[PDB]
């Protein structure tokens, strides 16, 4: 195929940090972007600095009062919005630094002009990985995200695109995407996501979504350990039966990289490989695309992952060695580009995942 | 020059000093570059919208901020107030609880039961069996409501949470011993495959989880009932063979009885048996809250008598 | 000293418990019946067969003192924790427009009934002659008998995500943390 | 075909407080309070397992929203709030009535977390090290190249160099300096430089740091059955738990004689473990000389009489049924055990030598800058010595003794990615089948259950009458509450079942 | 359980005579 392929990417992203003990840090983007840059995939791409995001456009989802608070919040006066900080949830899992208000509207801007250039017809596979932000709903932070560009992003596709298709891959489910689109029936969200006692605690296998947009919700839940040909025989078939049945004008991917192996917070089995083979077959379709980066914690997996992503996006397929970047000493043992899986117990049976399809099957019998 | 700037790093060293010699020992043995980007960085802006005293709260006995005042010990939150106050709004002032104030202003302990009277006498006109309440209401601090320990002990299934909450009898590698009785050595028989498949520790891919229900303790697997995982935070798993205890009649509610101290719970035995138009509060062998006792062997008869009528109703 | 709810009453009250302390709700004020209209009406039904002077008289002296203590009352001790923060926006509201706070035209049949079962707990902290006592409780008791009979007009079932007529609301995430959060 | 199918639904629940529960539910129906979908939904769940009673029921009866559990529904009231952006199309789409918080759908109770060793801890401090000094490092570097613009302006996005100047500048005179900025900046620059300087230094030695000490853990951290699969081992591997596991799978069938069936695809393997065997044998200081060569002559016999393999051959390097007590059946559960880890080595053996011989080094700084050979000092690093024997002489050391645990461990981690991590106990799982071994020989009962196996397997033609006799003679010399194993051998593909007869010959 | 089976043939007797 050999698309177009356009690439966000603003070089101030990574100079924002959380606390000194979080598992989240922005930085990851930019050794990943170290790694698109010496492997010389620039002579093969069109790289953009999206305009950061403004208030007015972040309102379009999330009330006037939480953006309002948002870019006044500062570490020196949170004493001074304390009704605000337990209302917005802005308190110990998501906190404040220095730089809230402009990394989320960098993750904004990017996401939306990401849109836009699909729009346009500019490209037809859009890459943003400092976007993914898919916790915040609308009038709180939650899952360290703030700002919901994902939301932001598909209202701009919807303009242009009739339908427009989601799919999650993070170990977590998608409960602001999930929730910000769970009447309508114009944009199709699908998470696999690990449910149990998980953080989420939402995504069962019958939320199916109210009104309208009944039917067009799909959760996966999966049980800890699941690794590459599992995760691919229950990725695959889902998949296609939602391009088969609902025929998206757009999709929309959420790269997370908690699915991966050695993940922080993360229980998945998955490989470098197992985690771009998602993004491969979903390309394969032909439609127009946008990529965006969510979770993941351990920086060398997330950044390798990404960077052999965006390398597949570009119709190539990278060598294992390293081209010397800057963070070199990151990539440990054998600096390979691979990650790998741990022997690890996979809970997941044939049986329970063919109750959940049949489930998930029967459910989309009605989208058609 | 400023020398204060050396504080400390996650290294646990002032990230001017290095390897911290102990760690040394401790964790030894013994395609261009990026500087071309910003030059390539076209700005896209393409965009379609680019146009536009104590530790406790006295009211309600919990944990948070909270607003005490100078002579009495006893810390208040700000909802927990009558009127409450919000905190951006602070009064900026000599702030005293109801009954601190009271005790403060009005102490007159000589002649109090002269306002008594006089409030007595003013309510004489329109309502003087309130108005002893109606004058002492006033003495007392504001609180949260409780029922009052006796509306609670009349259901021996409530209890009471740590805030006050309410709380019911649904509150709560390899592991072979799982399926194991534990308490007879009775391999644990799943009810719906009718199997423990135990697997084997050369193959451990072959076992499947099992559960044992709370309630009635019957063994489910995991993968035979749809469940991802156990249940190990929440609320009293419960399998899917019993009673549903709710159910939306096609919209209406029904709710089964709660449950009566057996001292006051009152039983009754029809004498009828072919058919009665009772709820769901049966027995298998004040007039509000009866147990009906339905005779097992009538219910084959009612049952069967209702579809025989939905057999003939719809036949025609 | 001894007042005899019934069990159906009681059941009421520890689901209106259950409802706010555990689920997370709300009532959903203003009330369709609040306690004024149900005080009214059980004062025109009863007090029409009643042919004393004192017996018709007496009645309705209690159920102006009802009508004053739940007033006096409702803002003191009569709200859970989660239910402050409506009560909060109820005075707001009512400050904006220089109207004084009426709970009585406000709350309805459910905060009277919690009103009614900490009266016991509530005289037994004054100096109440023993005489008026009784008087007190057998008007209550009758009272609770008359609200009894109409029970399936001020209590009924009806689920908050199916009808908006419920007598219950669910709290937003950001009221639930703003009022037991903060 | 009615009562008799309420005796049938009695004795298929069989419990009283299970046929209590479907009456209820059948009133409950029964009295117009539930509908006819969730009646045949509870019927499913009670005797849907059955295909007969439950189709007679659903074709009898002639019975021929889906709102989520996790999603609550808010007032009309507290829905519309200013959304200045939202426009039509923005307000169409999106969802106000329906809030998920997470709070609500964890019963109040929390989450529970992953479990991670401590190898991962170590790992995520030094990555949090390395994202610290990082971070500075290039926020600082950043503030310099803008500050060298301005200088370079000045010779005739809006809060990270405030953020760099407030770090550095910590004697509470940073909010004067950057105002005099806002209207001195040469001075400014030269002490970022001279803060980079130190903290690049700071870097290198850290970085060399913390590359010695990833190279001792990360492999550990992916290891996760391998870190407790010796107690786990230790624990699981116990006669009662291969009784257990052969009584259970009995029990499943018999809930409707092949309990087990092992099959062998390999005749060489068998002389790696005699060579395994033999060489705790020699190196034990537990038996004595003439228990030794007892020891190794009953193997070698044994093994050769069973798989029928070689009598020579072994040395250098028709059905039968054996009638087993507990010790011959724990005996060869060991043999059998053994077999199956190293045949699982032995499968995957040109790939792991493929990878390992076409390793590739990057030159870029590896072989420039950073040489590690740790494990190849040792040579425990399988260049060339194709894996499977260099595995099998690496097992003989670790027998022998002068090769220590830590390192074979680390060598098989590194050698076969955390794949062979069952090979961990070999030394232990082989002195308990030694152990195991003798005392099936200084055992009257099994050596005589061994003498008439001898006997029946060398008569190799026999009548139907022999598996009679045999059961009767090995019953002969086993009690009256001792457990009975039928081992059939199939020579032909050298397949072996095993059958769990607790006390059924009686 | 016998009276059970009687008044089961009568009462679908009583039906086919209904539907005759
Ligand atoms: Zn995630
Ligand atoms: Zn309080
Ligand atoms: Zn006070
Ligand atoms: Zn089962
Ligand atoms: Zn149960």
């Amino acid at each position: 195929d050999k698309r177009r392929v356009a690439y966000f990417y603003d070089a101030d992203v990574g100079n924002y940090a959380y606390g000194a003990g979080h598992p989240m840090k922005p930085h990851r983007i930019r050794m990943a972007h170290s790694l698109i840059m010496n492997y010389g995939l620039y002579k093969k791409m069109e790289i953009y600095r999206a305009k950061p995001a403004t208030k007015q456009e972040m309102c379009q989802f999330h009330t006037d009062e939480y953006i309002d608070f948002l870019s006044r919040v500062t570490p020196d006066n949170l004493e001074m919005f304390k009704r605000e900080s337990v209302k917005f949830n802005v308190g110990d899992d998501c906190p404040v630094f220095d730089g809230l208000y402009e990394y989320c509207s960098i993750s904004g801007g990017g996401s939306m002009e990401g849109a836009a250039r699909l729009n346009r017809g500019k490209c037809d596979v859009a890459v943003n990985y400092a976007g993914g932000l898919h916790h915040a709903k609308k009038s709180e932070a939650s899952g360290f995200c703030y700002l919901n560009d994902i939301v932001l992003g598909i209202i701009e596709l919807l303009r242009y695109h009739p339908r427009v298709l989601y799919i999650d891959i993070d170990v977590h489910h998608g409960d602001g995407v999930e929730e910000a689109f769970y009447t309508t029936d114009r944009v199709m969200t699908c998470s696999f996501h690990k449910y149990g006692e998980f953080f989420p605690g939402t995504g069962e296998l019958r939320d199916i979504g109210v009104g309208a947009g009944k039917n067009y919700a799909v959760n996966v839940p999966l049980r800890d350990g699941i690794d590459d040909a599992t995760y691919r025989s229950v990725f695959e078939p889902v998949i296609k039966k939602i391009m088969e049945w609902y025929q998206p004008s757009a999709v929309v991917l959420q790269c997370g990289g908690d699915s991966l192996s050695g993940d922080r917070l993360g229980c998945f089995n998955l490989s470098m490989e197992g985690h771009a083979n998602c993004v491969n077959y979903v390309k394969s379709f032909g439609i127009p695309m946008m990529v965006v980066g969510g979770g993941g914690y351990t920086m060398r997996n997330v950044a390798r992952t990404w960077c052999f992503e965006t390398g597949l996006l570009n119709n190539v397929v990278l060598d294992k060695d390293l081209p010397y970047n800057e963070y070199y000493e990151y990539y440990g043992p054998d600096y390979k580009l691979s990650v790998r899986p741990s022997n690890m117990f996979n809970v997941n049976t044939p049986e329970y995942l063919d109750k959940v399809m049949t489930n998930i099957f029967a459910n989309l019998e009605n989208t058609k | 020059t400023i020398s204060e700037d050396s504080k400390v790093s996650v290294t646990g060293l002032p990230l001017n000093k290095g390897p911290s010699e102990k760690i040394k020992r401790e964790s030894l043995w013994n395609d261009l570059k990026t500087f071309l980007t910003e030059n390539m960085t076209e700005e896209s802006n393409i965009r379609s919208t680019i146009g536009w005293n104590e530790d406790f709260c006295s009211a309600c006995n919990q944990s948070g901020s909270f607003l005490c005042c100078d002579t009495c010990p006893k810390s208040f939150h700000f909802l927990c107030l009558d009127p409450p106050i919000d905190p951006n709004n602070l009064p900026k002032g000599d702030w005293h609880c109801n009954e601190c104030k009271f005790k403060i202003f009005i102490n007159n302990s000589m002649a109090t039961l002269k306002k008594i009277e006089s409030n007595f006498i003013k309510q004489n006109n329109n309502v003087k069996i309130f108005a002893k309440l109606l004058f002492n209401i006033d003495s007392h601090n504001p609180k949260q409501f409780q029922l009052p320990n006796y509306i609670k002990e009349t259901f021996p299934a409530v209890k009471t949470g740590s805030r006050g909450q309410y709380s019911d009898e649904n509150d709560k590698s390899y592991n072979p011993d799982t399926h194991i009785d534990s308490n007879s050595g009775k391999f644990l028989i799943c009810y719906k495959c009718n199997q423990t498949r135990l697997g084997s520790w050369s193959h451990p891919e072959n076992s499947r989880l099992i559960m044992t229900c709370d309630y009635c303790q019957t063994p489910w697997h995991l993968d035979c009932v749809p469940r991802a995982s156990f249940k190990n935070l929440g609320s009293k798993w419960k399998c899917p063979l019993h009673s549903p205890t709710k159910v939306y009649k096609k919209y209406k509610v029904w709710k089964k009885q709660r449950l009566i101290n057996k001292k006051n719970q009152l039983y009754y035995e029809p004498l009828q048996k072919i058919g009665y138009q009772n709820n769901g509060n049966i027995q298998i062998i004040n007039q509000d809250f009866k147990i009906t006792q339905i005779d097992e062997n009538s219910i084959k008869y009612d049952f069967f008598d209702k579809i025989y009528k939905s057999k003939m109703v719809q036949k025609r | 000293i001894s007042l005899q709810i019934p069990i159906k009453l009681k059941s009421v009250l520890v689901d209106d418990w259950e409802y706010v302390t555990k689920d997370k709700k709300i009532c959903r004020l203003p009330a369709d019946v609040t306690v004024e209209m149900v005080l009214n009406k059980y004062e025109h039904e009863v007090s029409q067969e009643l042919e004393s002077p004192g017996s018709q008289s007496q009645l309705s002296e209690y159920c102006a003192g009802l009508k004053l203590y739940f007033d006096k009352c409702l803002g003191n001790m009569l709200l859970y924790r989660l239910e402050r923060l409506q009560y909060d926006e109820l005075l707001k509201k009512s400050s904006k427009d220089q109207k004084p706070l009426v709970p009585i035209r406000i709350y309805g049949a459910i905060h009277l009934l919690r009103l009614i079962s900490v009266l016991p707990e509530l005289i037994s902290s004054t100096t109440m002659d023993l005489q008026s006592c009784q008087l007190l409780i057998k008007q209550t008791e009758d009272f609770l008998v008359w609200l009894l009979m109409h029970v399936d007009e001020y209590f009924n079932d009806k689920d908050p995500n199916r009808s908006d007529d419920a007598l219950y609301v669910n709290t937003s995430s950001q009221y639930e943390g703003v009022a037991l959060g903060m | 075909e009615e009562v008799t199918f309420f005796e049938k639904a009695k004795r298929y629940i069989g419990n009283k407080h299970l046929y209590t529960e479907f009456l209820k539910i059948l009133n409950l129906y029964s009295q117009d309070i539930l509908d006819l979908d969730d009646l045949v939904e509870k019927v499913d769940f009670y005797l849907g397992s059955n295909k007969e009673l439950f189709t007679w029921f659903k074709n009898f009866v002639g019975y021929q929203e889906a709102f989520g559990p996790s999603y609550k529904r808010l007032p009309k009231s507290d829905t519309f709030m200013p959304c200045s952006g939202r426009d039509d199309m923005c307000w169409e789409v999106l969802n106000d009535e329906w809030v998920g918080h997470p709070v609500w759908a964890s019963e109040d109770s929390g989450f529970i977390a992953h479990r991670k060793n401590q190898y991962e801890e170590t790992l995520f401090k030094i990555e949090e090290e390395r994202h610290e000094y990082d971070f500075y490092i290039e926020s600082n570097l950043r503030t310099i190249q803008c500050l060298e613009t301005i200088v370079n302006k000045i010779e005739n996005s809006m809060t990270i160099y405030k953020k760099v100047i407030r770090k550095v500048y910590d004697k509470e005179r940073g909010f004067e300096i950057i105002d005099a900025l806002h209207e001195t900046a040469p001075v400014v620059l030269k002490r970022l430089k001279q803060k980079d300087e130190e903290w690049r230094r700071a870097q290198r030695e850290w970085n060399k740091v913390w590359r010695e000490l990833e190279q001792k853990v990360f492999f550990k951290s992916l290891d996760h059955l391998g870190l407790t699969f010796k107690q786990a081992d230790k624990k699981l591997l116990t006669t009662k738990q291969l009784i257990s596991e052969i009584s259970s799978i009995k029990v499943d069938q018999t809930n409707k004689k092949s309990q087990l069936d092992f099959d062998f695809p390999d005749k060489n393997i068998f002389y790696d473990i005699l060579c395994l065997a033999d060489t705790f044998i020699t190196h034990t200081t537990a038996y004595s000389n003439p228990d030794k060569e007892r020891l190794k002559d009953l193997l070698k016999y044994f093994i050769s009489l069973f798989f029928s393999i070689s009598f020579e051959k072994i040395e250098e390097s028709s059905i039968f049924n054996l009638f087993a007590n507990t010790n011959i059946y724990i005996f060869f559960r060991h043999w059998t055990t053994i077999y199956e880890r190293l045949l699982e080595i032995k499968q995957m053996n040109e790939r792991v030598t493929k990878e390992i011989n076409t390793r590739s080094t990057v030159t870029f700084a590896k072989d420039l800058d950073l040489l590690s050979s740790q494990l190849s000092e040792m040579g425990l690093d399988f260049v060339g010595e194709d894996a499977y024997k260099q595995v099998l002489r690496l097992s003989r050391r670790l027998i022998n003794g002068d090769l220590e645990h830590q390192w074979f461990e680390e060598s098989l981690r590194q050698a076969y990615n955390n794949k062979a991590f069952k090979l961990y106990t070999i030394d232990k799982v082989t002195q308990s089948l030694v152990k195991h071994a003798h005392t099936l020989m200084t055992d009257a009962k099994t050596a005589e259950i061994m003498a008439l196996f001898v006997k029946d397997r060398n008569a190799s033609t026999t009548s139907a009458k022999d598996q009679i006799i045999y059961r009767l003679q090995v019953r002969s010399h086993m009690s009256n509450t001792e457990n009975m194993f039928r081992i059939e051998f199939d020579k032909r593909t050298l397949h072996v079942s095993i059958q769990y007869i607790a006390l059924d010959d009686l």
